[PDB]
């Protein structure tokens, strides 16, 4: 039981591995919504600096092209929720959350453990 | 006659759009790191035709493909302008240096992943040939 | 021309269920927590036919597809009265504000699935332009 | 033997890790039925009170249309026994069980583990 | 115009066979616990056809199949029995409540698994419609 | 050596994992022999009374059509040597043996590990 | 009229073989001892033919297939040898107690697998029949 | 090195998990050749006794049809050494070893553990 | 009349090949130890033909197939020799003790392997019959 | 014949490429170390036709695949250059000491791997035969 | 925290398990761009000495035409950082950097374990 | 660090579970080359004597004609190194080196742990 005691260790876990070097951003957009028309662009970028560790490096392979990309998974604390479609910045590169994945056994999950693909392809 | 056909869709291609992100041929290349859309360059080997009986005059046929990869989701309508901007450019019956554009300016479906979407946008070039 | 066939059937369709839950291309979407019906739009790019001689008649070929879902365990009959409705509002001949429907309202079989089934009804749109 | 040994433990195991803030329930429908015309509604809800514990949550991809659905497993009591197509309701989100699990070496099993999918697609 | 020829196509199954088990279009049905016969339903949407130049008359297709199934090592004459007499029951030319019987009492097949084998009946059913 | 020691370890181990409160048959069927004509029937049951314990329950899923059966594993004595096609009387419900599986180093094996697979589909 | 074609293809065959080791439909069957060879008995259903217009006179298809199965390491002839027997019992014509062969003693290649090698042999029995 | 310490435990070994009661027979068939016509038959058998240990049975399914087979793995000792296609009779049952694998570091090897697929399909 | 024609190509194959190691049907046999060079013998079931329209005069068609086999990185013209011969020998037009070869001397692609290659030589053999 | 065809395409091939590294059939081959381009040699075999009605004259047609490899990263202009190199000495018509070429200078298109690309050329041989 | 000591551990470790006499090398390519016409070529090497460590041959089959080729995975320092499409001088013979995968938990990477497939095919 | 340890430690290794009375040998052939017409042989074998160790035989299946052979790996020592296309002569049998796999990590491999597959098929 007791979950705050879950939460405590699990945010000084997630502080102890962690580099204070690397920015680290987040992007939600939301609340889209086509024109008359059929045609139109949301205007939101709500960016937030967020603070983690990586782990588990691979590259990407397509069919022998040589494109050279790569993808993470990341853990994250319990503030600013991920959701399903957010963009994670990091270091000049952008991913996709493709899966958040709470840590979870309870409401309000204690940390986040998400997957990262990167952008385009 | 078919590394001059290849050397001049590449010289057009690239004087079009020298500025824009690309992708050409065997040359490791990476990603822009905003994630914006860039342009990929592919080329493929057509068939070649035997004409007269002879066997003196024959002709070379290639094709062209260009994608246009775009973020999941943006959107859309932007890269759908984008690529009919590049078909309007690549009209029928322009004259290359070497060959000619057989017939140009065919958009095709929508290739979907998971990543980012891509569009592809296809034509052809042909070179007739008589060798003495 | 084919950006304006996609924004006139996108027009059309959101005049038509705007307030229903819909799924678009490319933007992020949650499906009802109740657990109800809900709409996909789905576009597919046809071939582009080249009419005449001169290479300046030129048509655009479009087929559009929509989804309608339910839950298992609960019957199929109204989302048969659902489907046999937007067939109904789809009829043949309409003509948008760019193009036109070449025919409407056709259901398919029935695709099951463990967690929900689908019904689809498709249709097709067509425009034809000649150049300057 | 003696297996209510066994469910007392299990009763404590279950009580052990779980949250009494998340609103969960339960959905039997039953006693369908068709007319002479051949068409016609179940009209029974029968909504009941539940709570346990749930494990391993997942995302679902299908082809890449971005439709961002998730599922869970779940452990549960030995009352209001479930069957093979009931529903659960898990906070706001409703999912059916596709297999039940019964944890069972005996008669009346003395808990269930059972696999809910979330509903629609 | 077809949720009203399964409705009626599922009556009259359902009053020849009210008494025997049976299972139905996505209700939650559990095996008898003997393990004898039981029947399936299905239902499956054919085409439908634009038949004049005005496109006001139409026609409406469906195929019904019916399954019998069996526990393994009961031997196959009583389920051939059991599926002779329902194509002699759906025979050819029979009238329905809104369409009739295009071609009847057709047997497929046998299907093989370790568990448990089916036998296959089906038939197909038309309406004729016009609309003004 | 010393089969029967085993034998005995055997049984005492079923009769600790087992309730006598689950009424379970096992049905043998045999002596067919067809007509003149090439249709007839085998006019015998062969039930008789047996005791086990079972393990790993497990849904049948085919293609949704919402069936709902289930199908088990089973642990067995050395009495009443079970064939490769037997029925299995459950609580109301037949199983056929599909498999075996003999626990076994010498003759007359010291127990049986079945897979019953419900009748039917 | 399928009943009474499996009837009789049973009746036929089992009068020619009644001694032989012989697995049939759907009973459970264990293979001999010594692992000598023993024969299979299947039925394939066909499809049925409408031949008037008044849907009146029909007609009814059969597929039955013998295998004949042997250890590896035995040496093929003696099978050989036992196909060829079975194909000058099941000559063209024959003239069945409901229907009568159609074309028959048809030998294909041998399967082969690692732990027994089996060969098929198949033929078609057919019925016309009358309705009033 | 010192082989035979390693024949002797094995034979021990062996002998542990065996029983002196199942019938167990090995055949070997050879020097077969044809006519000048192109079709004769090699009359030889070859059958001799012998004794060993079992393990790991499984049971075949072919498509369905009810054929009931099954196949096993086995243990034996250095004596009347197995050939890659040889005949074990097990029981009145019989096997074609389809694998020999023997134990071994030298040669003469110290034991064999077959595999072993029943006869017919 | 199938098992003779077997016969006859066996008798006459091996008849030619004594010697030589060779590999026949459903016999256990090991390769030779040196790994040089050996030969495969197989059978194919064609199918058989009715000629005329009262079912008595028939024909027979069979194909058989002999592989030489080789060991890696040892070179292939050796094997092509072997070819070629076996080819010569078996020429088109040679009267067997029962039948006539229909077509001979035909010689595919290689296929290749990791651990020894082979190269097949295909033939066909008829026997045409009359029943009384 | 067709050991002579293999003979006389490696007469020529060998001749106009002694020096440069290749690999022949069924040899065990290292590539070079700095892992620049080399050669290999490969055979397909065709079918042979029987063209008369006494079984005479034959034809025999053989297809002779080169294909060049170069490591990834290092551009594919050079590749396509040496490939026109080759086809260009195999021309139309060209009179092999034993056959001749029926068509040859035949490019296809790339085969991509992350571990080194290869691009095909390909042509064919034929040899007619009169027996005595 | 206290990403120095992990990276003198690997530096060491790195140190431990090395030949000083095995010739590696490392080249990188970069900076193409082609000609008003199409075609050019890129006139630099840019090769520096490296040292390391391998393990975990495996040999490469295509097809069976014996081409004799082998692929290694390497481990490296942080140093000379490993791009994605570098190559590598292994005792005279040529391999491309596959993939880097530099061992990381925050930036400058503490050391790279890189896969190396052989140059052609 | 001192590989000479590990050379030792090898030999007397390989030479623990080995057999004196295996007869094993190694054959390599090279310096091939075509005549003027193209077609030729290379005359030479270069066979010499070796010893070593094996393990795990798994036999050759096909499509199920019988054929009868096997394959293993193996252990061997440091000199007369071995390629990936050299001949192993076991007890008459003939083998092909598919994979060279030599246990190293630094140059002059220690020892090799060939692959050996039939020859013929």
């Amino acid at each position: 039981m007791n979950y705050s005691q879950i939460e405590r260790m699990a945010r000084k876990g997630v502080a102890f591995f962690t580099d204070p070097s690397r920015p680290m951003n987040l992007i939600k957009q939301g609340e889209y919504g086509y024109d008359e028309n059929g045609f139109e662009i949301p205007p939101m970028e709500q960016v937030i600096p967020i603070s983690g560790a990586t782990r588990r490096p691979n590259a990407r392979e397509i069919d022998g092209e040589t494109i050279r990309a790569s993808d993470i998974l990341g853990i994250f604390n319990n503030d600013h929720e991920i959701n399903e479609g957010d963009y994670i910045e990091i270091d000049g590169i952008r991913h996709v959350v493709v899966d958040a994945r709470p840590v979870q056994a309870s409401l309000e999950p204690v940390a986040y453990r998400p997957v990262l693909r990167r952008v385009s392809v | 006659m078919h590394y001059e056909l290849s050397a001049a869709a590449r010289a057009a291609f690239l004087s079009k759009y020298r500025d824009f992100p690309h992708y050409m041929e065997n040359r490791n290349f990476t990603p822009p790191k905003d994630g914006g859309m860039w342009l990929r360059f592919n080329y493929i080997e057509g068939d070649t035709l035997y004409l007269s009986i002879d066997r003196k005059c024959k002709s070379y046929i290639a094709i062209v493909q260009i994608g246009v990869v775009f973020p999941p989701g943006s959107g859309v309508d932007e890269a759908r302008l984008k690529a009919k901007e590049i078909a309007d450019f690549f009209k029928d019956g322009k004259m290359l240096n070497v060959g000619y554009i057989f017939e140009g300016a065919i958009v095709h479906q929508i290739v979907k992943h998971e990543s980012g979407w891509m569009i592809p946008v296809r034509f052809t070039v042909r070179v007739d040939t008589k060798e003495t």
